[PDB]
């Protein structure tokens, strides 16, 4: 609520896109990114450097290299802090090779302290594509030398052509018989390979066509005559008519040209090819398509003409088998679309890579890159974008990485990666919902509590589709172990926005009003006809935000010219100098600083001399008005308990105006004030840290209509502390969730009787229907029924104290629909925190009753119990009961009762798959014994770090015979060698019939070995992996006469149960089961 | 029934404090010692307290059909509702809807001209004559137009460097025109010569970046009839592709930010703009297209219908089908897009203010009990068969006049609908007996209403003056009670409640005994905040869609339901729009166990008999494996493999779907013996 929408700085440059992008830099600077600035000839992307001081931008020069074009820089940007360093991207580098066009990424890498590095390091180099060509040579007599020589020269003509290393020829000649005149080894290796075209001469002979072939497919294309692995394989046979005495058939032969993946071109000269058969044969000889593989030739003249065009057919290169699809790498990733430091180092979104599946770059100190994303096992993660947008979560040690996938199915999905051993794998996964929600478009990880760990992280959606409202933001909690990832809460705009953007921009703002609790930002630029607009989100208690806003500036409220207000969102810093965390917002055409105001918390005191109106006083004495009384009231107003933002000067002194009211909002105002006539009195005062304490004398008149309904003096406050005396600062405010009216009770004495002296004797008693034992988390209403009598004086304003500790307090609970004797009662209480260390009272007045001498009541008391409430081992509350007349005596009506304390934990133990299921034997072998595995998966899910105790049961000997054999328990990370063993004799059973039904070996009928290894400190989301070894024999099962006996071992966590008890119903969970079978 | 009392001053006052809560007029039914606020309470409490029925004013909400005059069809009705709308009482009335007349139809054809199309693309170069012959079996004389689409044409979306800007489809060939968004083929016509003369003329063409730019077009269809010209009668569109599409957010990857303008910028009929606009969003054509009454039908390859079956509940006007490579069924799919497009009826509304609420039922001709849903939505009703929208409008507030509209999805029918407050009662006025309240008020309906100084059952007494000691033993509920209960200066056997000039404060009651603060909270407001609900006299009265103590939950169950909408899988229930899941499944939907004992080992047998037919569930299959169906592809869920009768290792995938028990498999058709 603090955001100051009056005293601004708005940074407008018409620079093309100026604002689309911002980050807060270096405590100092606002830096804005305009993607679309041409700052050269075919080059665009600009950036800019603002500061507070000056009010003004100046653009950033930047040696900006030639070799990416048009990368558009500004449209992506990243700021950290360990030191400073700033990170820019234009990720629509331009890339010609040659007839195709490429957007590789380039990112900047500049710092205070540093030179401007570039990443990655290397510009992208161009693809290539290897390719082996065999050229199949006819060299049968038919041919004359002179059309051979022209032949010789065509293929000279085509080889030049072909710019190595990328290609590589081979050559044979074939008749009757084969000639390799050189192999791809010799081509490679020559300085000038045509020399080898020229030391060749003509064979003559016969034509054995199929054989030529089936030669060059079995040594051409290997490995060994330098055809290379993965290399696109061609093989062009030239000849003037058909094969004639080829003891081989195309039919015979041609399948491995196809097996191996060998593309079949035919050239076919003279008038021989025109007919229908000669046709067929070329269609044999070349690879289906026939018309793209197949070229007739006049003479050997027309061969010149085809040249060019079949140098452009063999270049129009593809995989052809599935489809001839449209599958990549990392050619088009426009490395560096989403930016995001680490503790590694930093990260470049990778999202065009391998056909726009995506992933990411991490960029470790000045070492190799790595590249995170799913496995090429994930078919489904094409065209997803996974890295449009990429942010780090950060929790006590490991980092992770939260990517998120706009187009995922067309619907949306992100993805929290974390490092196994040294390797990058998947954590968990989300998905969205709505069909095209664009989920994953935002990332923001909060951390609520500030603790230094990330709670939960805000995905937006800013095109979700709703009738009303546009966008939302998804509230994920952090899965911690490898569990399910889920989401909490949805949030949304102030609705008649279908297309405001909602969700667009986050940003964490930090802690804003001083509660210790995170406040994030989000932006909705396309509200009000794309005028756009912010909003301030609060942190609620625990791992979760806040289902509505707190404010909503719209920038149109800021402004007639804003466009597109909160495109861009950076907080969390103090780019002004001035003590307190600072908003960037960008829109279109200007950036903007907002400031947060200081949140001062007051404290207030209100007591009067006396306590009560003596009759004394009340009582009339006939003439009116004479002798007036006089009361003291002092209240105390102090500023404090939540100072933290600030100290020292400007926390200190703040003027404040006091409007104190006797008897408000009523027509018999039965006081006044002895400074002023009237019930009102007003003042302005000076607070500083502790308390400013003034006595006010209040003037009441002798007689007084009323003298039951005790005499209220309210407070009405507000701060007129305009001029404080450093940095020129904002106008502090006032907690708008926090109170500003404050009342204070002048009860009157009562006539009990003109002969009776008044005593009142009231006594009070509570307990706690039905409950059992307390367990925090699981039990998080308590429910108090209070009974309390008078045994003496009418009780006016009967008033019951409770005392309990910080970790719960009173919530009003409503029953009807006339159910019950129960609590219909109205009534008034107040929390309040007291003493010195940590407990609380809440004080609850029963009004508009008397409660008379002889009656009694009972009511209903509910106290909600925070699930991270600490209490210690031991609950203890206590109940006051007393009037509104104080209390004039001793003895304490003080009723209290104390409980033991459990608290909540969530653990769970499961088998694991990779187990001997299944040994086997047969026949022969009894004697031997197998090696067989059981391996258990226990996770503290919970909240706490308890210690366990597991426990394994493994059968070891079954009636005298051996069954398992010297088990141990491997335990291999964190090895507390910790475990014990212990044997155990068996319930003694009618074994044979009791194997007979369910033969199954468990330690009902086998003397067991029983494991204890106990965790001296398993902390939450601790994983441990625990496995149970042994030769297991086969000599038993002979004893037991049947064919199909499997083993069974139990695991069962143990931890202290009078301490911490597990979460309700999901209490199975910590014993588990895993079997292996044995077959004779 | 029910009557709480708010301040009651008055008639109406007494009306805005709920549907039951009537107001007696008749004279001295105030008892000497019973006060004004007794006149108020339910119908049958004021009689039994021997009120005249006659004199029990109680506004009743009702509905007016005024039917449109005369001429044209009997298919929508009634044309005009007018309401008298009391606050809290439903204002329910009927809509009859019986389509039977047929109406001409405009058909237009939106064209996929990639490189992966020229298998559809010579197909339907030479349909053109089964496509009017097929339409004019119901309608009279369709037309017919074309447009087509690839992409936007700027890196990284298609290639831009000259050489293949120019032969964009594979170097392989000519015949193929340069890449482009989305061209316009003219007009809708009466000539399947026209259509031959311009579709079979130009070019395929070709994409780089696979999905397919078509909401660029499809926002430019609904943008120019100026240019291409539409046909107010059934507006359809046919998508036709082997691929998917782009959406809003994928410009960014070109450097283009701004958002779709909406705006035809057309010349010579091709979207040259397309590259300086980003996609339109999902929603943005669900409305655009409901705006101009379109009907899109989705003729996608078998590999996509899934993801456009998914855009049939965001456009409910839309239809899905699977066809082949061909295109060689496109004719018998919009036979079955009409037969079942036109078998739905849907009712939707204008943007109600947030003062008001409409609710529909809806029951279907062929025999399905329906009510309570916030949709008029009826399936396979057939021809001339009137349905039932009964349309009940609920209000909050005593609100002001206005007028809105509900209209049926997929036509340009309107129900003009008009909203009167129901508050003031009927009653006579200052004119007559200015005796009564001693000239210093008037009477309405029975009780004087008195001047701002003056008060009393008869406005006798005065703001300032005394109070009476006898009277203060009816000025307080009773014996152990406080006069007013405190927060009151009594006057004249009657309270005059305090002022706590706070948010939202204000004590009233006939002895001050209510507040609307008292209430229970919810998230960190009174009764959850305004918007969720109201407090009075320490109990929450909830607005609608929410419910609860105070108002700690939304009346919806959309939350607790999965995309195949059950509540919370088959293994939890709903509560809040939150599930409850039972053992370990886990939120939000309930569907995954992620600890449970995974339960590959006992379907072992039932793996084996449902692919490889062999094992111990021979003959005994189907009732062995009752929870299990078999599927021909692979699945998503649990990763299983072990040793079947034999010894073979069976590697299968185990998907659990919603229930206890019930699950899908994938059994690899290769076994792994030794
Ligand atoms: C997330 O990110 C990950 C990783 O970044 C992505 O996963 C990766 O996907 C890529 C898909 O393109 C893979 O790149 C391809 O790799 C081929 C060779 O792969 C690399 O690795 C080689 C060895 O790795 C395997 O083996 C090691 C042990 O040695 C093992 O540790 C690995 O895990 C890996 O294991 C494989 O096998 C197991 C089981 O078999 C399987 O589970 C795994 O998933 C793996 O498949 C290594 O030797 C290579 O290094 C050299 O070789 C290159 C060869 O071109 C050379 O250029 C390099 O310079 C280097 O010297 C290589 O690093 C490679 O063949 C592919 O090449 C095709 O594509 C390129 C373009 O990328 C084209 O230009 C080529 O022309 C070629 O296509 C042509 O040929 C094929 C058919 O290939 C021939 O073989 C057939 C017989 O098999 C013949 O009949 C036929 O005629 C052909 O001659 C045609 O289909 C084409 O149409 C065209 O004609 C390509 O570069 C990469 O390996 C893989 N990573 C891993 C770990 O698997 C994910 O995709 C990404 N996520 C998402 C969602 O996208
Ligand atoms: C990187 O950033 C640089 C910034 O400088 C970009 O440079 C701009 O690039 C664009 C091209 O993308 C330039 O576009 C221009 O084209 C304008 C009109 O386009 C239309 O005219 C063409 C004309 O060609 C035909 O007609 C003429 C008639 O004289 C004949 O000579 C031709 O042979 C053709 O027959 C048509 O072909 C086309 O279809 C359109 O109708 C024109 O106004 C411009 O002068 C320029 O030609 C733009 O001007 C560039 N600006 C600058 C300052 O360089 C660059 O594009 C970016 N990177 C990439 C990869 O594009
Ligand atoms: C139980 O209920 C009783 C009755 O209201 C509470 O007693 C009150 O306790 C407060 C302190 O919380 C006393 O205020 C004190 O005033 C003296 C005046 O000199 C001052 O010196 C102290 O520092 C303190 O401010 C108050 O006088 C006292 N009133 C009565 C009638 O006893 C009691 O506090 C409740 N229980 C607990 C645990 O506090
Ligand atoms: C620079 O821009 C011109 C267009 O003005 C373009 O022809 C040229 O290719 C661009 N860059 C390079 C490296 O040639
Ligand atoms: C012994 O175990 C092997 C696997 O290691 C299994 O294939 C075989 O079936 C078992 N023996 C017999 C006789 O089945
Ligand atoms: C234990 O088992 C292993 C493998 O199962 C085997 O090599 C070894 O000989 C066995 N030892 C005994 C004592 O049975
Ligand atoms: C048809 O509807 C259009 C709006 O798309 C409107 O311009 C036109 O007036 C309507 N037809 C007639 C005959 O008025
Ligand atoms: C069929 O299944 C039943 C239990 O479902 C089992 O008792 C019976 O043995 C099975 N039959 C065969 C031939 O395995
Ligand atoms: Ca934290
Ligand atoms: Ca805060
Ligand atoms: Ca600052
Ligand atoms: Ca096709
Ligand atoms: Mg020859």
């Amino acid at each position: 609520f603090n955001l100051d929408t009056e005293e601004l700085t708005a940074f407008r440059v018409d620079s093309a896109g100026f604002g689309d992008s911002v980050v807060q830099y270096a405590n100092s600077w606002v830096v804005v990114g305009a993607p679309q600035k041409i700052t050269a000839a075919n080059q665009t992307g600009g950036l800019y450097q603002c500061g507070y001081s000056t009010g003004a931008c100046e653009p950033i020069g930047l040696q900006v290299p030639p070799e990416a074009v048009n990368m558009s820089l500004g449209l992506s940007l990243a700021s950290t802090t360990s030191p400073s360093q700033l990170l820019a991207c234009g990720p629509t580098v331009h890339h010609e090779c040659g007839r195709n066009m490429y957007l590789t990424g380039l990112c900047f890498l500049l710092g205070p302290t540093q030179l401007t590095q570039r990443l990655p390091v290397s510009r992208q180099e161009c693809p290539r594509q290897e390719q082996d060509i065999v050229f199949l040579i006819d060299g049968s007599g038919s041919i004359s030398s002179r059309n051979f020589a022209t032949m010789m020269n065509f293929v000279r003509a085509v080889i030049s052509q072909f710019q190595r290393p990328s290609t590589q020829f081979s050559l044979m000649q074939f008749s009757n018989k084969f000639q390799t005149h050189f192999t791809f080894e010799e081509f490679r290796r020559s300085s000038n390979p045509l020399s080898l075209l020229a030391s060749v001469h003509q064979l003559q002979g016969f034509t054995y066509t199929a054989t030529a072939i089936q030669n060059v497919v079995h040594r051409l294309f290997h490995a060994s005559y330098g055809a290379r692995r993965d290399a696109a394989k061609i093989l062009i046979v030239i000849t003037d008519g058909k094969k004639e005495g080829d003891s081989l058939d195309y039919k015979d032969v041609i399948p491995m040209a196809d097996a191996a993946g060998i593309i079949r071109y035919a050239i076919g000269v003279g008038l021989a090819f025109q007919n229908r058969n000669s046709w067929k044969e070329l269609n044999d000889i070349a690879s289906k398509p026939s018309q793209e593989h197949i070229f007739k030739v006049e003479d050997f003249d027309a061969l010149k003409d085809i040249q060019n065009q079949l140098k452009e057919k063999i270049f129009a290169i593809e995989g052809t088998e599935t489809t001839s699809s449209s599958s990549f790498e990392l050619e088009m990733a426009q490395e560096g679309f989403s930016a995001v430091f680490t503790p590694d180092g930093p990260v470049l979104g990778a999202v065009g890579s391998f056909t726009w599946s995506g992933g990411a770059f991490l960029y470790p100190p000045n070492m190799s890159p790595t590249f995170i994303n799913m496995s090429q096992e994930n078919v489904d993660m094409r065209d997803s974008y996974l890295g449009y947008s990429t942010e780090l979560a950060l929790w006590k040690g490991v980092q992770s990485l939260v990517l998120g996938a706009p187009r995922y199915q067309h619907t949306g999905k992100a993805v929290i990666f974390t490092q196994v051993s040294r390797q990058w794998r998947m954590k968990a996964e989300v998905t969205g919902t709505q069909i095209g929600s664009y989920f994953g478009a935002s990332l923001c990880s909060v951390d609520v509590d500030s603790d230094g760990s990330t709670d939960l992280v805000l995905i937006g959606a800013p095109h979700y589709y709703e009738q009303t409202r546009g966008g939302q933001v998804s509230v994920c909690p952090l899965p911690r172990g490898w569990r399910r990832w889920w989401c909490d809460a949805v949030l949304y705009g102030e609705q008649g926005h279908p297309w405001g953007r909602f969700g667009a921009a986050l940003t964490v703002l930090g802690d804003v009003n001083g509660d210790k609790l995170t406040d994030v930002v989000i932006g909705a630029p396309g509200e009000e006809e794309n005028r756009g607009a912010v909003y301030l989100f609060h942190g609620v208690l625990g791992p979760s935000i806040s289902p509505s806003h707190s404010q909503r500036i719209a920038g149109s409220q800021l402004s007639s010219r804003l466009q597109y207000f909160g495109q861009a969102l950076s907080g969390g810093q103090d780019l002004t100098q001035d003590g307190l965390v600072d908003l960037a917002v960008g829109a279109r055409g200007q950036v903007l600083l907002l400031r947060t105001r200081p949140v001062l918390w007051v404290g207030v005191s209100m007591q009067f001399i006396p306590a009560e109106i003596p009759r004394s006083a009340f009582e009339c004495r006939e003439q009116v008005v004479s002798e007036q009384t006089l009361v003291q009231s002092n209240i105390c107003l102090y500023i404090d308990k939540r100072s933290k933002n600030l100290l020292g000067s400007r926390d200190l002194q703040s003027s404040v105006t006091l409007d104190l009211a006797l008897d408000p909002g009523r027509l018999s105002p039965r006081a006044t004030f002895q400074e002023t006539k009237n019930r009102s009195l007003s003042r302005v005062r000076v607070l500083g840290l502790k308390a400013h304490c003034e006595n006010f004398n209040l003037l009441l008149p002798s007689c007084v209509e009323d003298s039951v309904t005790p005499i209220t003096l309210r407070l009405n406050f507000t701060l007129v502390g305009k001029p404080l005396l450093a940095f020129r600062n904002l106008r502090p405010m006032l907690a708008a969730d926090a109170q500003r009216y404050f009342t204070a009770s002048l009860p009157f004495e009562k006539n009990c009787g003109a002969d009776h002296i008044c005593q009142d004797n009231l006594g009070i008693s509570f307990s706690f229907p039905g409950l059992k034992s307390l367990l925090v988390g699981s039990n998080l209403e308590l429910n108090a029924e209070v009974m309390v009598w008078n045994d003496g004086e009418d009780s006016y304003g009967t008033t019951i104290t409770f005392s309990h500790p910080a970790g719960l307090s009173y919530r009003y609970v409503a029953e009807g629909q006339k159910q019950g004797q129960l609590r219909s009662l109205h009534l008034t209480c107040d929390s309040a925190p007291v003493g010195s260390q940590g407990t609380w009272s809440t004080s609850c007045r029963i009004n508009h009753l008397i409660f008379r001498g002889g009656a009694q009541i009972t009511f209903l008391a509910t106290f909600d119990v925070s699930p991270k409430a600490v209490l210690g081992d031991r609950l203890l509350l206590t109940a006051n009961v007393s009037s509104e007349n104080n209390t004039p005596r001793t003895s304490k009506t003080t009723f209290q009762l104390e409980l033991p304390v459990k608290y909540a934990v969530y653990t769970v133990v499961s088998s694991h798959e990779q187990f001997t299921k299944y040994l086997n034997f047969s026949e022969s072998e009894e004697k031997e014994s197998h090696v067989a595995m059981h391996r258990y998966q226990v996770n503290n899910l919970g909240q706490r770090d308890l210690p366990v105790s597991i426990n394994f049961w493994v059968p070891v000997e079954l009636n005298q015979e051996a069954v398992w054999m010297d088990v141990e328990v491997s335990h291999p990370q964190n090895p507390s060698l910790r475990c014990s063993s212990e044997k155990i004799a068996p319930p003694a059973s009618d074994f044979l019939a009791h194997i007979q039904k369910n033969p199954v070996l468990d330690c009902s009928i086998a003397g067991c070995l029983r494991f204890r290894c106990d965790v001296p400190s398993f902390s939450v989301q601790e994983e441990l992996d625990f496995t149970l070894k042994g030769n297991l024999s086969f000599g038993w099962v002979r004893q037991i006469l049947q064919k199909k006996v499997s083993v069974v071992s139990v695991a069962e966590i143990t931890f202290d149960t009078s301490v911490y008890s597990q979460l309700p119903g999901q209490e199975a969970f910590m014993r588990a089961q895993t079997t292996t079978v044995l077959e004779k | 029934q029910e009557c709480t009392k708010f301040k009651v001053s008055s008639c109406r006052e007494c009306i805005e404090s709920g549907p039951g809560c009537t107001w007696c007029q008749k004279l001295n039914f105030t008892g000497p010692g019973d006060p004004d606020s007794i006149r108020c309470d339910t119908r049958p409490q004021l009689l039994m307290r021997g009120c005249a029925a006659d004199d029990i004013m109680d506004p009743t909400s009702l509905a007016e059909t005024q039917e449109d005059h005369n001429g044209g069809q009997k298919q929508l009705s009634p044309q005009k509702v007018t309401l008298y709308l009391r606050p809290g009482q439903a204002a329910a009335f009927n809509v009859t809807f019986r389509r039977a007349k047929g109406y001409p139809i405009d058909l237009y054809y939106l064209m996929d001209l990639s490189y992966s199309m020229l298998d559809d693309l010579r197909n339907v170069k030479k349909l053109g004559g089964d496509l009017l012959r097929a339409l004019n079996e119901i309608t009279e004389s369709g037309r017919i137009g074309f447009g087509s689409f690839v992409d936007k044409t700027v890196l990284p979306f298609v290639n831009t460097h000259p050489d293949k800007l120019r032969n964009p489809c594979p170097n392989k060939e000519k015949e193929c025109q340069p890449p482009f968004a989305f061209r316009h083929v003219l007009k809708l016509t009466n000539n399947s010569n026209q259509f031959q003369t311009e579709v079979g003329k130009q070019l395929i063409s070709g994409n780089l970046d696979a999905p397919e730019g078509g909401l660029d077009a499809m926002m430019q269809v609904a943008a120019c009839p100026e240019e291409i010209g539409w046909r107010n009668v059934t507006r359809l569109l046919v998508f036709a592709t082997d691929d998917g599409f782009h959406f809003a957010g994928d410009g960014k990857l070109g450097a283009i930010l701004t958002p779709n303008d909406g705006r035809c910028h057309l010349e010579d009929n091709l979207y040259k703009r397309s590259n300086e606009f980003d996609y339109p969003s999902v929603g943005q054509l669900a409305h655009k297209l409901a705006e101009n009454n379109i009907q899109p039908i989705f003729a996608v390859t078998s590999r996509m219908v899934k993801t456009y079956e998914k855009l049939t509940e965001i456009i409910p006007k839309s239809a899905v089908g699977e066809l082949s490579e061909d295109s060689s069924n496109v004719v018998q799919l919009i036979k079955n897009a009409y037969n079942k497009l036109s078998s739905r009826v849907f009712l939707d509304h204008n943007a109600l203010p947030d003062t008001l609420k409409v609710t529909y039922d809806s029951f279907c001709s062929n025999g399905v009990t329906h009510r309570n849903q916030p949709r008029g939505d009826c399936d396979g009703v057939q021809i001339n068969v009137p349905i039932t929208f009964q349309v009940k409008v609920t209000a909050t507030e005593c609100i002001q006049e206005q007028s809105f509209v509900i209209r049926a999805l997929g036509f340009t029918d309107i129900v003009t609908v008009q909203v009167l407050p129901q508050c003031e009662c009927r009653c006579r006025d200052q004119s007559r007996d200015r005796s009564l309240c001693h000239g210093k008020g008037f009477l309405e309906c029975g009780i004087c209403r008195c001047d701002t100084g003056y008060i009393g059952k008869n406005c006798e007494c005065q703001t300032q003056g005394r109070s009476s000691q006898e009277l203060e033993g009816s000025c307080r509920k009773d014996n152990n009670s406080i006069i007013c209960s405190g927060l009151g200066d009594c006057v004249c056997g009657q309270c005059l409640c305090h002022t706590s000039d706070v948010p939202g404060k204000l004590i009233y009651g006939q002895y001050c005994e209510c507040d609307t603060i008292n209430c229970e909270r919810y998230n960190g407001q009174v009764c959850g905040g305004p918007g969720r609900g109201l407090c009075f006299c320490g109990k929450c009265r909830c607005h609608p869609g929410f419910e609860g103590s105070a108002c700690q939950c939304e009346r919806t169950t959309e939350g607790c339901l999965n995309p195949r909408r059950v509540e919370c899988s088959g293994r939890g229930r709903c509560r809040c729009n939150v599930c409850e899941c039972h053992s370990g499944y886990q939120l939000p939907l309930c569907q995954e166990c992620p600890g449970c004992p995974s339960p590959c080992g006992k379907y072992i047998s039932c793996a084996e008999c449902l692919k490889f037919e062999k094992g111990p569930f021979g003959k005994n299959c189907s009732a062995a494996c009752p929870g299990l169906q078999l599927s021909n592809n692979p699945v998503k869920g649990r990763t299983c493999k072990e040793r079947d009768s034999e010894g073979c290792w069976v590697a299968y995938t185990l998907e659990q779907q919603d229930g206890m028990d019930r699950y899908l498999i994938y059994v690899d058709e290769s076994r792994e013996c030794v």
